[PDB]
């Protein structure tokens, strides 16, 4: 099987500006045998271009590709806001069919450090026998974050889940959630309930915490 | 003249014939074409009718026997100038020089496409073109064929027409490389000319008894035709299938 | 052209299932079909593809003997079926003509095998201590679940989160919203919350603590 790597995982660029994605494969593709496609969240994948440097039915020409043997590229001249999305490059020189691994190219903006805000199981829940404590980072960019949780200074893990929206269409960030999840008999057990934030936009790891029973 | 009854000839033509014979008993007859007359032996459109152009020319059309072959020679003062034979199914074929050889020559399909010969010498040699719906072909004519030829990069397409009408197709790369060098092979029994680069099939071209092309493309891997056959309009399209 | 694939699917390990592929607008059986799998959050993988004309059909190596595809050439329809599912098959499905690259997609069927049955959620509120709260929307299945402030009325500064499945095989989701602390004393806050696979509704007003 030919291995395609694509590089890097993922652009930060502004509307305007050039683009270039890299696809690398294991073996020399024969014939150029190489297409590119985009694919944009809740939709089915598009292809772009085909045959390295031919233009699919309809694309615009600011998408173009080049290269051969075993370094291709992906070159968007100048970016459009509909522009920032997935790509995959796939070769058909060889059998079997392989697809490289995607470049997510997202909008670039200021470092923007987040809002730490951290919220108790609420009483109704309780009540049902569980608890969930979630924390919330808001509205940070770049979207690398860092979430660890502390119950009496024991550092927890294999407990919580965490999950990120879309980068936002307004201001171009990002929002996480944490949800450190156990019983209500194990919650009644413990004392102080801390999430712990890492960001390029903090100066030192920030701790939202609170006391049971507040 | 008026006592005549009318018959409709090939080339668009109409000939009047006697119903009685004139004085010494043959039909005659009269064909506008600059007004012919003759005179014949039958009471149909065959015979043959003389006149004189304007410009002191001699006219000669010459009815088959049959109804079914119309030929209209123009000579000088005597020496061809012209020799057009149309026939019943719209088909028809001459310019000549001073020695009587043949100097130029259309031939017309009975579907309008057309082969063109121009500047021939003695030997049989000249330059040849074939018109076709939507574009032209050009090549050469020898004694021995005739040759239409259509480059693209380094690769030659060759349409051969024999002197019976026979077409076969050829096809040479100059191209070194065993990655992107055409190559071709010829299917007389379907006139089907199937390309091949880097041992994998890219593509038919079917040369139609209708005097048309078309093209289908196998799948990337050269295993499967395609959609379906697309009727080629244009030249440009014939030196796209060639890159 | 078209590709209409055939509508989703949740399904328990061991059953079996066939979802089709139906082309129009040119001639279906003169081209390659493909499967492509796309497993959560996860890149494209190619799974086989057949000519249905005479039904000549290649798989992927990582595939074959997993799956079979089909095709009915009468009626312009391919096919991808299961013998018996795991729950490794959740994912999204797309047949493609395949050129042998693949320049028409179908819009996906997507596939959740799972044990779990249908369960609508529990709503709980997430209440405010800028002030944020929210809502938690948790153990239900299957996907999808919808989630709207004030009937739709309050849509800035809101965020609902992808669901995760937890390890007990339900899903699980929250909504915040971020809104000026002036408001919390004045303003209603209610989430509504719609899983229409269990036909279970909730509105649930978040209000300030009562020992605030
Ligand atoms: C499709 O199948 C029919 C019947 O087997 C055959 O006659 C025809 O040539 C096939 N077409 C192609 C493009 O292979
Ligand atoms: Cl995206
Ligand atoms: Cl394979
Ligand atoms: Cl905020
Ligand atoms: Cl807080
Ligand atoms: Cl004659
Ligand atoms: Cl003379
Ligand atoms: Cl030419
Ligand atoms: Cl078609
Ligand atoms: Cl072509
Ligand atoms: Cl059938
Ligand atoms: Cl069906
Ligand atoms: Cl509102
Ligand atoms: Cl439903």
């Amino acid at each position: 099987e030919i291995v395609l790597t694509q590089s890097p995982g993922t652009l930060s660029l502004s509307p305007g500006e050039r683009a270039t994605l890299s696809c690398r494969a294991s073996q020399s593709v024969s014939s150029s045998y190489l297409a590119w496609y985009q694919q944009k969240p809740g939709q089915a994948p598009r292809l772009l271009i085909y045959g390295a440097s031919s233009r699919a039915t309809g694309i615009p020409d600011r998408f173009s590709g080049s290269g051969s043997g075993t370094d291709f590229t992906l070159t968007i001249s100048r970016l459009e806001p509909e522009d920032f999305a997935v790509y995959y490059c796939q070769q058909y020189g060889s059998s079997p069919l392989t697809f490289g691994g995607g470049t997510k190219v997202e909008i670039k903006r200021t470092v923007a450090a987040p809002s730490v805000f951290i919220f108790p199981p609420s009483d109704e829940q309780l009540k049902s026998g569980t608890a969930s404590v979630v924390c919330l980072l808001n509205n940070f960019y770049p979207r690398e974050a860092k979430v660890q949780w502390k119950v009496d200074n024991a550092l927890q893990s294999g407990n919580s889940q965490e999950s990120v929206t879309e980068q936002d269409s307004k201001d171009s960030t990002y929002s996480l959630s944490s949800t450190l999840t156990l019983s209500k008999a194990d919650y009644e057990k413990h004392k102080v309930y801390a999430c712990e934030v890492t960001h390029q936009g903090l100066s030192s790891p920030v701790t939202k915490s609170f006391n049971r029973g507040e | 003249l008026d006592n005549s009854v009318s018959v409709d000839l090939p080339g668009e033509m109409k000939v009047l014939v006697s119903k009685e014979k004139n004085k010494d008993g043959k039909y005659d007859l009269i064909a506008t074409v600059l007004e012919l007359k003759g005179t014949s032996d039958k009471n149909n459109g065959s015979g043959v009718l003389e006149g004189v152009k304007a410009d002191k020319s001699k006219v000669k059309l010459t009815i088959s026997d049959d109804l079914g072959q119309t030929t209209l020679e123009v000579f000088k003062e005597d020496t061809l100038v012209s020799k057009k034979v149309t026939s019943k199914d719209k088909s028809s074929t001459e310019k000549f020089n001073e020695k009587g050889e043949v100097s130029e020559k259309i031939i017309t399909r009975a579907d309008g496409t057309r082969l063109e010969y121009t500047g021939i010498k003695s030997d049989g040699s000249g330059k040849a073109k074939e018109v076709l719906k939507g574009y032209v072909l050009e090549g050469t004519l020898t004694a021995e064929k005739t040759t239409l030829v259509v480059k693209e990069g380094t690769v030659t397409l060759s349409k051969n027409i024999s002197k019976s009408g026979e077409v076969s197709v050829e096809l040479n790369d100059t191209d070194s490389s065993a990655a992107t060098k055409k190559t071709a092979a010829w299917n007389s029994g379907t006139s089907t000319l199937t390309i091949t680069v880097n041992s994998k099939k890219t593509k038919d071209l079917v040369f139609t008894k209708e005097n048309t092309i078309t093209v289908q493309q196998y799948d990337s891997n050269g295993t499967k035709l395609e959609g379906s056959a697309v009727e080629i309009t244009k030249l440009d399209e014939i030196k796209n299938a060639l890159k | 052209m078209q590709l209409v694939q055939s509508g989703a699917e949740v399904k328990k390990p061991g059953e079996s299932l066939k979802i089709s592929c139906k082309g129009s607008g040119y001639i279906f059986a003169t081209y390659w079909i493909g499967w492509v799998r796309q497993m959560p959050g996860k890149g494209l993988e190619w799974m086989g593809i057949i000519y249905p004309n005479d039904s000549d059909t290649r798989y992927s190596p990582s595939f074959q003997g997993q799956v079979t595809i089909s095709a009915d050439k009468s009626i312009n329809t391919a096919y991808l079926q299961w013998s018996s599912l795991k729950a490794s098959d959740t994912a999204m499905y797309y047949c493609a003509r395949t050129r042998w690259y693949f320049d028409l997609w179908g819009r996906g069927t997507l596939v959740t095998v799972s044990s779990a049955s249908t369960k609508g959620p529990s709503v709980f509120p997430l209440a405010p201590s800028t002030a944020a709260l929210g809502c938690l929307v948790k153990d239900y299945f299957p996907e999808p679940v919808t989630v709207s402030w004030n009937s739709g009325a309050l849509t800035s500064g809101v965020h609902t989160f992808p669901a995760v499945l937890q390890s007990s095989g339900l899903y699980s989701l929250s909504s915040v919203v971020t809104v000026p602390s002036s408001s919390l004393g004045t303003q209603t806050y209610i989430c509504n919350v719609n899983h229409k696979p269990s036909n279970t509704k909730v509105d649930k007003r978040v209000e300030p603590k009562s020992c605030d």
